[PDB]
């Protein structure tokens, strides 16, 4: 019976956590260089 | 706004030095056109 039901399947990946985990990445090494620098957000504008 | 109007002036910078000179080759254009019997620099 499982050909009459069940739904369908989705060949579906996960690869939009990785992307965000990039993107926190890149923020966070963002803001160690500019800590580093001495060159805070709120002082480059 | 101010820091972030540091990060291109030194593009305002350079272009005002080169408006500066080009200023200067202009005046000594001038000089020179003056010497040459034109009615308008009177």
């Amino acid at each position: 019976g499982a050909l009459n039901n069940a739904g369908k399947g989705m060949i579906e990946t996960n690869i939009g956590n990785y992307i965000q985990q990039q993107i926190n990445l890149l923020e966070f090494i963002k803001m160690e260089m500019a800590d580093v620098a001495g060159i805070s957000k709120q002082r480059e504008g | 706004t101010l820091q972030s109007s540091h990060i291109t002036e030194w593009l305002f910078t350079i272009h005002d030095d080169v408006k500066k000179r080009a200023l200067e080759c202009f005046l000594e254009t001038a000089k020179v056109a003056l010497k040459g019997r034109n009615k308008k620099f009177q």
